């Protein structure tokens, strides 16, 4: 499912969902121990907080 | 290193092996600091040979527990296993708040005056040497005699 | 002389209340009348709850980040 | 002229960076500026230049590193001495079962454990001071 | 021309992480522990370190890419919970030397024994119930707190040790005082030999405990 998402990024692919690559990721994802660990040592997995919605505001003033 | 304190009558600077022919100042210093504590340790370990095989042995027990008394342990080194172990770990604490009460103030060993431990300095430097020198002289014999003494206890059983 | 970022210029969002915060949206256009406070217009993929996927910030909320990239916001 | 939003904004960054600064004086007085509130208390600053100051560890802030290193490891093998010799080796509570009393050294060397742990923490403390 | 923003129109951004101080202040003087700021260098300065060979490669050989964990820290909860690879140098050294005393220990144990007897897997939990002249234990421990509370590795865990990692400064009969002796040899063959009394000490503890697994005991 994640590179199914990653690889359509896109709300068109989600409703209409491209089954030749849906198929494919499905196919693919045999080797997820591996490629997944390889993603979070490598920096692929993760992103930092700062280029994400925190949340809601808790200060200003 | 010549013309630093312990070279006197019998031999000159006397290193056969060396050891000081680098020359680093820190070097010497570390080895003289550990010289002069090895003779003081010695010495007064050689007093402590002396002392209980003769007399005094303390009177009491030194260890009520255990029901030990000073007369029970035997002199030398057969001590070390009959003297209760929380008696030689109390040692190393007394030598501890000293090692960390006698503190350097310069180079080499210092701030104690003669031996007493606020005493001051012999201040003429012939006397400031001679008795730097005869700590050095009678430190160095103490050594060689308490590994004697050592030597001893073990060839003859008792320390005598 | 411009000011802002340029147009089509990837900009991560700075504003703490906005739906956007720390988001990237392309610029659509900055207006360059010195009196408006939020000339910088910026336009996103992401729609809020308003189903409104553009607004206008200040000159000081928006950053000129990178290029998204794939699967990132 | 005419004030442009960022002139406003200027006048913004301007005064707060006054204020913040004026703020922080003996010429505020806000109740969050009492003792026990956000300001240390007068003669005893506890953290300074990121680093604990010698007033942390109160009475023991004129201790020397040395003093309170000895200290520290003297505890520790008096604390873990009386704590062994409590409950492993030399156990106390079939002798107390039978009507007997506790060995009082036991439990008074005991309680020197965490007052070592304290020691030690205050012995760096004093080092990284420099004391 | 893009015009420059005055400062006072300028952005925060956020290069203010929860691992640094924010707007104005000072962080928590938090005792010996990860001290002062991070700096992703982890993968870095591990491609630099010594102790890859010829047997697994010839490059920095991490599968699993545990060196790199520290570099991800910062993506991760932006605070360093995985050590940087010096802290990781360190662990390696410890752990050889360790091993490397320790192997020879389990073997002359099984041959050798002063004035209690107790296998070797039972030695430590034997010597630690039944003291009577046994105050051994007490020496070791103290020596091995002395020793490793004077050198505690700095900073290691953050990448910012002033000490090498495992230079303890012990070199008494200067073995390698040499100006190079290509040290980077002697300190390859150090780690070649602890890395393999490590895996002779994990094959002797899992063999005893999994009866058959390690041939011969
Ligand atoms: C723990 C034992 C110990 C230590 C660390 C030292 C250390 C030292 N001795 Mg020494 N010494 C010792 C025991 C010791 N001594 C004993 C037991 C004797 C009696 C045989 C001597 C007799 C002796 C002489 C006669 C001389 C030294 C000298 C020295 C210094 C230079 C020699 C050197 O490189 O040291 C290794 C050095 C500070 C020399 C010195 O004072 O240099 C100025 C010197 O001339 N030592
Ligand atoms: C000032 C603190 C202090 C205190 C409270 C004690 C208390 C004690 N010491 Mg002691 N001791 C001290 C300082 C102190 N010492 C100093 C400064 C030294 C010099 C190194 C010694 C050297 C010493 C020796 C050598 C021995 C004791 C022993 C003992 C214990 C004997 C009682 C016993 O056997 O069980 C009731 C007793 C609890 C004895 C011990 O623990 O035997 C089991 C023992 O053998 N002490
Ligand atoms: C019996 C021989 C002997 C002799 C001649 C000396 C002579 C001396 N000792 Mg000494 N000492 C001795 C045995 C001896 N000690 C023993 C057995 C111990 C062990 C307790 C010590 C422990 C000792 C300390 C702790 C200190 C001295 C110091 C000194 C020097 C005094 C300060 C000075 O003159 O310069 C000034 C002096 C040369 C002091 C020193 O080196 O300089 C101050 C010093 O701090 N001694
Ligand atoms: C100045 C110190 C000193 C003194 C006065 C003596 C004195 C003596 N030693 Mg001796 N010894 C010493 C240091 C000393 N030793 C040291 C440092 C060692 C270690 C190398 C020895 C090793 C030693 C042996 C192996 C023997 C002696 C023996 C003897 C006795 C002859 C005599 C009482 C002999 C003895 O007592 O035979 C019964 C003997 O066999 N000593
Ligand atoms: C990881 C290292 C390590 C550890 C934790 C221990 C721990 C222990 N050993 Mg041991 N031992 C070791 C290495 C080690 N040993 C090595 C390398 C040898 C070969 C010389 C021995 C030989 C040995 C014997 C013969 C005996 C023990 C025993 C014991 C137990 C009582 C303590 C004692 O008297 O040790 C004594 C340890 C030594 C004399 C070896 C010290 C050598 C050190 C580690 C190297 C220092 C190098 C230095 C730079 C020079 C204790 C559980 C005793 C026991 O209860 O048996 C079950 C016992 O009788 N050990
Ligand atoms: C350098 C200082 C020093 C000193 C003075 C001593 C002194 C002593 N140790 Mg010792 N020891 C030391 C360093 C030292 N150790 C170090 C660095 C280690 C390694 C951690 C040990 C490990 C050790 C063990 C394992 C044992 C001793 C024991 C002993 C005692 C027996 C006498 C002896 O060693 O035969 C000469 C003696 C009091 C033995 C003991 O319990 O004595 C009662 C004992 O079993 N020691
Ligand atoms: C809460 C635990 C804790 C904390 C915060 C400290 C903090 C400190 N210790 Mg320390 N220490 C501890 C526990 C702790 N210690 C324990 C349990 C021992 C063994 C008895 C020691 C033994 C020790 C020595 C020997 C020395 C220090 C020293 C220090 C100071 C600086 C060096 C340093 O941190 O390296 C040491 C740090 C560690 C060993 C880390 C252990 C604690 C970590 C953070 C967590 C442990 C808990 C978990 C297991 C039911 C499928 C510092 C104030 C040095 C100093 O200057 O003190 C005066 C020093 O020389 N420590
Ligand atoms: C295969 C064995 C081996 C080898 C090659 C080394 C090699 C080294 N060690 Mg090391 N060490 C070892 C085992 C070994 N160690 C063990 C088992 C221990 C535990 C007691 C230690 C404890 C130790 C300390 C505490 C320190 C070193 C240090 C060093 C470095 C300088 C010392 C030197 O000249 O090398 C020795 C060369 C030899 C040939 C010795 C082997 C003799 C048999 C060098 C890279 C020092 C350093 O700077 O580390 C980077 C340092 O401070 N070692
Ligand atoms: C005080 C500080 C002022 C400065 C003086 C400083 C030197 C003090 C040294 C004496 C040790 C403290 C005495 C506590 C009482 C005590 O030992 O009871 C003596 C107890 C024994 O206690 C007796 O034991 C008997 C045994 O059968 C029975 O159990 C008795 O009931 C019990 O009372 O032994 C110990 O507590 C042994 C532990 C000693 C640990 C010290 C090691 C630390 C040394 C290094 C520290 C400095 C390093 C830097
Ligand atoms: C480049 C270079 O050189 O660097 C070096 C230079 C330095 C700084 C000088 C240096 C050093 C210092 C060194 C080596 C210290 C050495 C220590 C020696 C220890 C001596 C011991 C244990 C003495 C004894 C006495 C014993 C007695 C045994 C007996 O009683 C026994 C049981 C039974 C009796 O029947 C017979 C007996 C026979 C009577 C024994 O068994 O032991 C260092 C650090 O190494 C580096």
């Amino acid at each position: 499912g994640r590179s199914y998402l990653i690889r359509t990024n896109d709300a068109a692919k989600e409703i209409n969902i491209d089954v030749p690559l849906a198929v494919t990721c499905m196919a693919s994802g045999f080797s997820w121990p591996v490629a997944a660990w390889q993603e979070i040592v490598n920096g692929e997995m993760a992103v930092p907080n700062d280029q994400i919605h925190n949340g809601g505001p808790w200060n200003q003033s | 290193f010549e013309n630093e304190l312990g070279v006197q009558a019998p031999t000159g600077f006397f290193d056969p092996l060396g050891l000081s022919s680098d020359g680093s100042i820190d070097n010497f210093k570390r080895r003289r600091a550990s010289e002069i504590k090895h003779g003081r340790v010695a010495m007064l370990a050689t007093m402590g040979y002396m002392t209980p095989e003769i007399t005094g042995k303390f009177p009491g027990y030194l260890s009520y527990s255990q029901s030990i008394k000073f007369a029970d342990v035997p002199n030398g080194l057969a001590a070390m296993s009959k003297v209760p172990v929380l008696g030689w770990a109390q040692v190393a604490a007394y030598g501890a708040v000293c090692e960390l009460s006698q503190d350097q103030s310069p180079g080499t060993p210092g701030a104690a005056g003669d031996f007493g431990f606020k005493v001051i300095t012999s201040e003429d430097e012939e006397t400031l040497k001679r008795k730097l020198n005869s700590e050095l002289a009678n430190g160095r014999l103490a050594m060689m005699a308490i590994i004697g003494l050592f030597f001893q206890d073990g060839l003859t059983g008792g320390a005598y | 002389p411009w000011v802002g970022p340029k147009k089509g210029s990837w900009v991560k969002i700075l504003r703490p209340e906005s739906y956007w915060f720390q988001q990237r949206g392309q610029v659509v256009n900055v207006n360059q009348k010195p009196e408006v406070k939020y000339p910088v217009t910026v336009k996103f993929d992401s729609v809020n709850y308003a189903n409104v996927n553009t607004n206008g910030y200040a000159l000081w909320e928006v950053i000129e980040a990178p290029a998204p990239g794939p699967g990132e916001v | 002229y005419t004030e442009t939003v960022a002139d406003e904004r200027l006048f913004e960054q301007v005064y707060l960076q006054y204020t913040s600064e004026y703020l922080k004086g003996p010429l505020y007085w806000h109740p969050d500026k009492l003792q026990g509130w956000l300001p240390d208390y007068p003669g005893t600053p506890m953290i300074k230049e990121g680093k604990y100051t010698s007033h942390v560890i109160g009475n023991l802030k004129a201790f020397s590193s040395n003093e309170l290193a000895f200290l520290s490891m003297l505890f520790f093998g008096v604390g873990l001495y009386g704590n062994l010799q409590f409950n492993f080796y030399d156990p106390q509570w079939a002798k107390v079962d039978a009507g007997g009393f506790f060995n009082v050294s036991y439990i008074v060397e005991s309680f020197l454990l965490p007052i070592s742990f304290f020691m030690h923490i205050a012995c760096y403390i004093q080092r990284q001071n420099g004391k | 021309x893009x015009x420059x923003x005055x400062x006072x129109x300028x952005h925060p951004k956020h290069m203010l992480v929860a691992g640094v101080r924010g707007y104005e202040m000072e962080w928590q003087p938090i005792p010996g522990d990860a001290v002062k700021y991070p700096k992703p260098n982890s993968e870095e300065m591990f491609k630099t370190m010594i102790g890859a060979d010829v047997e697994t490669g010839g490059e920095a050989w991490d599968p699993l890419g545990f060196h790199k964990l520290f570099d991800r820290n910062f993506d991760f909860n932006m605070l360093p919970v995985y050590p940087h690879v010096q802290w990781l140098r360190e662990a390696e050294i410890k752990h050889g030397r360790v091993c490397m005393l320790a192997f020879i220990g389990c073997f002359a144990q099984a041959g050798y024994h002063i004035g209690v007897q107790p296998d070797w897997s039972k030695a430590l939990a034997e010597c630690y119930a039944s003291p009577t002249g046994a105050v051994g234990l007490f020496q070791i421990s103290v020596l091995i707190g002395w020793i490793e509370g004077k050198n505690y590795n700095g900073d290691a865990w953050v990448g910012m040790s002033e000490k090498e990692p495992g230079d303890l400064g012990f070199d008494p009969a200067g073995f390698t005082k040499n100006p190079d002796f290509d040290l980077k040899k002697a300190q390859l063959q150090e780690i070649k030999n602890g890395r393999l009394a490590m895996v002779g000490c994990a094959s002797i503890a899992a063999n005893h405990f999994i009866p058959g697994s390690v041939p011969l005991l």
